[PDB]
RNA sequence: AGGACCGAACCGACUAAUGUUGAAAAAUUAGCGGAUGACUUGUGGCUGGGGGUGAAAGGCCAAUCAAACCGGGAGAUAGCU
RNA sequence: ACACAGGUGGUCAGGUAGAGAAUACCAAGGCGCUUGAGAGAACUCGGGUGAAGGAACUAGGCAAAAUGGUGCCGUAACUUC
RNA sequence: AAUUCCUUGUCGGGUAAGUUCCGACCUGCACGAAUGGCGUAAUGAUGGCCAGGCUGUCUCCACCCGAGACUCAGUGAAAU
RNA sequence: CGAUGUCGGCUCAUCACAUCCUGGGGCUGAAGUAGGUCCCAAGGGUAUGGCUGUUCGCCAUUUAAAGUGGUACGCGAGCUGGGUUUAGAACGUCGUGAGACAGUUCGGUCCCUAUCUGCCGUGGGCGCUGGAGAACUGAGGGGGGCUGCUCCUAGUACGAGAGGACCGGAGUGGACGCAUCACUGGUGUUCGGGUUGUCAUGCCAAUGGCACUGCCCGGUAGCUAAAUGCGGAAGAGAUAAGUGCUGAAAGCAUCUAAGCACGAAACUUGCCCCGAGAUGAGUUCUCCCUGACCCUUUAAGGGUCCUGAAGGAACGUUGAAGACGACGACGUUGAUAGGCCGGGUGUGUAAGCGCAGCGAUGCGUUGAGCUAACCGGUACUAAUGAACCGUGAGGCUUAACCU
């Protein structure tokens, strides 16, 4: 349940460290990314020598929010922060070469199969 | 707001069209002390339905 | 005399 | 509602352990590994139990690298192939959630050992 | 907006009804026949019955109970020593409603209410 | 083909093998019992009146008596129609069971929508609501302006304003059968259905694709 | 020690909502400034209308003031309605 | 103008907690404010709580929310010290 | 610039984006020395701008407790 | 000019079409993809932000698209009041000065309880020709009508290659709408617990009042969105621009003059809601009523006596129905409400007693005690026969049956 003006917490070895989401990509109108959708961010943060740098402006697709994700039989997978992994604009597709923390199989995603293939969890 | 014109004396007539009030038609008697009450509630003397309720 | 009605 | 209470017994599991918020426990998922089905474990604290019969379920919290991972179990779905004690625990409060606001050191629960 | 919500509001805040309702099981309970607006009577029923149930075992937990309700030891006492044990094979209808009219200075519906054998 | 008059039980769930819950409404259809025929020669429309359940006789009038009393079948809550089409055909006395729905796949669930009373134009019409803060007076789930100026110089019908909602003929297209079971006269269908627990319900076989 | 600091009384009157045929012809509620000083208050006194008084706004001078109120000149005059 | 939520100087200062004449609860004393009875729609007023987000509101963070004590430790530029 | 018409001047900073803000330049339409010029610690219910926290301000509104609104009785206005 | 308040914002919209997107089509300096231009088309859809009062504009980032206009430059008895904005003040500029600016700057009161029209809802009345209870037919009315992306076809047609389709099919989204409370959650001052200050019930222990529900932690029913289900359609008819067949007038040609085939989110249908006050008051099924008398200007006349059905309504108990009316359930041949029993749920191991400890407190009895609107039961309490309203066989004419 990302939305503009929402903070998140990068979960790779981007260089980024706190991004904030200036659009939600998808769908006129379209007020919330979460799942692992993926949202247009600004960078308010960056370690010295990121392969990003503060004030970057590119995409990134969400694959840990506090409202979750449901699944076929009503359960649900909370997570205590909001993450998402850097993609470069024109290709989608992660920044980074490592991930961190859990990810959520919704994530099988086609292009972001390389995201499961690293991350520790689920 | 305020009217415009001063309304006429027919229209309060049909707007009271509908403040007649109905008489009851629902007194019955006690059996048992022959006191009108209406249905379902107790007399003056206390009775209800023949037996001698409450007692004041 | 201030503007709108009656200010 | 008598047939309500039919259609959803005849559904329930007759078998779900004991445990109450506090304990932890070890929850065994069914999962689809890419082309593969497969009991998957998941392990933490049981945090908050919602009684309601076939629709009973209970949140298990976690502090899967570096941060907490929620997930509510519904007790009687297919897909939670067993459930297991590994340390019985001791609290006084059905819903524990303030040990969200604890990290670490300050999240532990006495055992409670009877 | 009300769907299957129980409980008469009575132009009051939440603890005053409290109050008044512990104030009004005690004169039902003390004099065994009051009289009140109608809507009142029928709530009493609900505060008034369970303390009679209450009654039907006695035991100090359960006169404490009646005593946190209620605050009253004379009717607590009542309760228990005649009530209780009045009512002890009677399941519940302890109370009952006689309509009686209508209020002179507000025109408000008034009924009794009374302990279903009262004799007193 | 026809329908089935029936009841809201509730809702809850069918777990699935692989894993799934599917959200099912829980619906009583008794056997419904045909009342009347209608036809062409004497109606001029095909079509079957059914009744269902059970009316205590105190309460069925003398009028209702005798029109039961006709097509031989005990009385019933109500008199509902299905109009029939063209190779259907029953006859008075008939009666008709769930099992009607043995396959169908997807019905049509009409009901009477839970009622909300006056509702305003927020909840009724999903106004949105003018500022809580900022200077605002006495206006904030008020609905705005109703219209122009001068032309018009009126308010145009339709205008959406604050009324009744709820309660009130719903009709909830294509919902997956989930089951039929006759001898426990169920029907389970996926997905909410219109009205509150207790009320009546029409079930017709979806009409679209 | 201090036209010192924080803060009740007391003096004030920055924001907002309410009220706007008000509970009130200026207030109520929540917040707000001063609070040993150029402080604040009771009683009585003095200054009078082209006059007073004014840490000056044309402020205040009995619900008012770019000239108070009352009575008079007085039926001012009104090429206007 | 009212049996008006306004205005009006001085005197008295109990108990517990508290720095206190603040504040909460009490004592003495005084009161429930001169239409009530029911309902538990919209909308208004006055409050409580709120998923995820967190100023994206707006002329403006208006309004809310937040802060809030005591004692120790410890506090930058700049400075008329 | 409480002063600049042209003007959102130009350049730099901050922002994803800044007609405002800050630092600069000088082409001061139309600054300037007790009609005081320029600075200035402290002070300020003073104007402009940023940020942390905070939040129903907002996405987008839900529920709830109360006073009206609604119903019955008594009294009983108003502007026009 | 004995008062027609205003820029922008907010809210709510409604039309036009010179159409922004989506649909159809002609030409193209149209290979494909993607464009250009024009014709048709108004069904629906048609961005959040940075700055500024702005509208606008620029800029950032979205989108299929971010249309242009009318509506007192729509919308202040709807809000706002930043712009405009009297009185205070200041700078610059003018003026000897009072002052002034169509320069700038800081501050700076937005009243109105709705009679009528209109609109949204909801009732009362009468009518529809004896009265009544239902179920209908469906004239008319309203709603709805958006669209991304991916996959197949196909890496195919096309193309030197880069790239890359038409036609058709399949999925899954965005925004919107409706319903719902099963799930996930919010709330839950009527449930349970912890806790501060103080007062009380003599004291202890245990409780209760007040302090925002004192402050909090949770939470049932209900309500509810962020929650989960469903929708937009396909199909059909007649068309727009347009493409044509046959074909003369005009030996040829010609989509046209006669005749014939196609052709779009527009239209009529198909879908959903209302709907016989459709006074053109319709249809079908059922139900109920089978006394006489007087008078007058003697007629669809007026009255009286007796009668009083079907049904309605009343009263009571009530409801996921509700402002009030209304609608639904139930009234003893009874589960309608309250209570009561059992269960559930929530809270989370009461009181009391015992043991341990100097004590705070712990442990045992104990998953205890308590537990709302919940589920399953139960006549204990309350739902008294009655009253009222509504009548007593139902006009004339013609026709068709009928004696
Ligand atoms: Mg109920
Ligand atoms: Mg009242
Ligand atoms: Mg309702
Ligand atoms: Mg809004
Ligand atoms: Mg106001
Ligand atoms: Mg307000
Ligand atoms: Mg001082
Ligand atoms: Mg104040
Ligand atoms: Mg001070
Ligand atoms: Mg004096
Ligand atoms: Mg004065
Ligand atoms: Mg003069
Ligand atoms: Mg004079
Ligand atoms: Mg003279
Ligand atoms: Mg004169
Ligand atoms: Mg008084
Ligand atoms: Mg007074
Ligand atoms: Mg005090
Ligand atoms: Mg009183
Ligand atoms: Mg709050
Ligand atoms: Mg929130
Ligand atoms: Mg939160
Ligand atoms: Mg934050
Ligand atoms: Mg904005
Ligand atoms: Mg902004
Ligand atoms: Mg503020
Ligand atoms: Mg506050
Ligand atoms: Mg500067
Ligand atoms: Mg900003
Ligand atoms: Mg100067
Ligand atoms: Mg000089
Ligand atoms: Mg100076
Ligand atoms: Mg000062
Ligand atoms: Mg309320
Ligand atoms: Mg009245
Ligand atoms: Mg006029
Ligand atoms: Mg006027
Ligand atoms: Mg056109
Ligand atoms: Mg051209
Ligand atoms: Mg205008
Ligand atoms: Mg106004
Ligand atoms: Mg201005
Ligand atoms: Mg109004
Ligand atoms: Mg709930
Ligand atoms: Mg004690
Ligand atoms: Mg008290
Ligand atoms: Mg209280
Ligand atoms: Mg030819
Ligand atoms: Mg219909
Ligand atoms: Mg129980
Ligand atoms: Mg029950
Ligand atoms: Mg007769």
């Amino acid at each position: 349940m990302i939305q503009e003006q929402t903070m998140l917490n990068v979960a790779d070895n981007s260089g980024a460290r706190r991004v904030m989401c200036i659009k939600v990509l998808g769908g006129s109108h379209r007020r919330y990314a979460g799942v692992g959708d993926i949202i247009k961010i600004t960078i308010k943060e960056a370690i010295p020598r990121g392969k990003v740098k503060k004030g970057d402006v590119l995409k990134a697709v969400v694959v840990r929010t506090k409202k979750g994700v449901r699944r076929p039989d009503g359960s649900v997978i909370r997570f205590d922060g909001n993450a998402c992994v850097l993609l470069n604009n024109n290709s989608e597709q992660p920044i980074g070469t490592r991930i961190f923390g859990p990810v959520t199989r919704e994530l099988r995603s086609e292009k972001f199969m390389k995201i499961i293939s690293l991350a520790p969890e689920v | 707001a305020v009217q415009q014109n001063k309304p006429t004396r027919s229209k309060r007539g049909m707007r009271r069209s509908h403040d007649a009030l109905t008489a009851v038609t629902s007194l019955s008697v006690d059996k048992t002390s022959g006191e009108k009450h209406l249905r379902h509630h107790i007399t003056a003397d206390g009775y209800y339905r023949g037996r001698k309720v409450i007692a004041k | 005399x201030t503007x709108p009605f009656x200010x | 509602s008598n047939i309500i209470k039919q259609l959803e017994q005849e559904q329930m599991k007759q078998d779900v352990p004991s445990f109450r918020p506090g304990d932890t426990v070890e929850v065994k998922v069914w999962v689809v590994e890419g082309s593969k089905k497969r009991l998957q474990a998941f392990e933490g604290v049981v945090i908050a139990i919602r009684n309601r019969g076939l629709h009973s379920a209970f949140t298990v919290r976690k502090i899967s690298n570096g941060e907490g991972v929620e997930r509510v179990f519904q007790t009687h779905s297919p897909v939670v192939d067993s459930i297991s004690v590994k340390r019985r625990g001791a609290v006084r409060k059905a819903k524990l959630y303030y040990l969200r606001e604890r990290t670490g050191k300050a999240a532990r629960i006495k055992e409670r050992l009877n | 907006m009300r769907h299957r919500k129980s409980g008469r509001q009575l132009n009051r805040n939440s603890s005053h009804r409290q109050a008044m309702f512990r104030n009004m099981a005690g004169s039902l309970v003390r004099h065994e026949i009051i009289k009140t607006t109608l809507p009142k009577a029928k709530e009493l029923r609900r505060v008034v019955e369970p303390l009679i149930t209450l009654a039907k075992t006695d035991s100090v937990a359960n006169r404490r109970l009646a005593f946190a309700r209620t605050r009253d030891n004379e009717i607590v006492a009542k309760l228990f020593n005649e009530l209780g044990p009045r009512f002890a094979s009677r399941a519940g209808g302890y109370t009952r409603i006689l309509k009686c009219g209508f209020r002179a200075g507000d025109n408000a519906p008034m009924a009794y209410i009374e302990l279903v054998d009262r004799s007193e | 083909m026809i329908g089935l008059v029936g009841k809201k039980v509730g809702m809850t769930r069918i777990f699935t093998e692989d894993g799934v819950s599917i959200p099912v409404t829980v619906i009583e259809v008794e056997a419904n019992r045909v009342t009347q025929v209608k036809d062409l020669a004497n109606d001029g429309y095909r079509a079957i009146q059914v009744t269902t359940g059970a009316k205590k006789a105190n309460r069925v009038t003398k009028p209702e008596a005798g029109h039961f009393a006709k097509a031989g079948v005990e009385a019933g809550r109500g008199l509902w129609e299905f109009r029939l089409a063209e190779g259907e055909e029953f006859t008075v006395g008939q009666s008709i069971s769930v099992e009607l729905f043995a396959d169908v796949k997807k019905v049509d669930v009409t009901g009477t929508s839970k009622g909300k009373g006056f509702a305003g134009t927020v909840k009724r019409w999903n106004f949105r609501t003018q500022d809580a803060t900022h200077g605002n007076s006495l206006s904030h789930r008020v609905p705005g302006s109703i219209g122009q100026n001068q032309t018009p110089g009126k308010v145009f019908k339709g205008k959406k304003m604050a009324g009744q909602m709820g309660n009130e003929r719903v009709t909830v297209q294509s919902l997956d059968v989930v089951r039929v079971d006759a001898e426990r006269n169920l029907l389970l269908v996926k997905g909410a259905v219109p009205g509150a627990t207790g009320s009546d319900l029409i079930v017709k076989p979806a009409v679209k694709a």
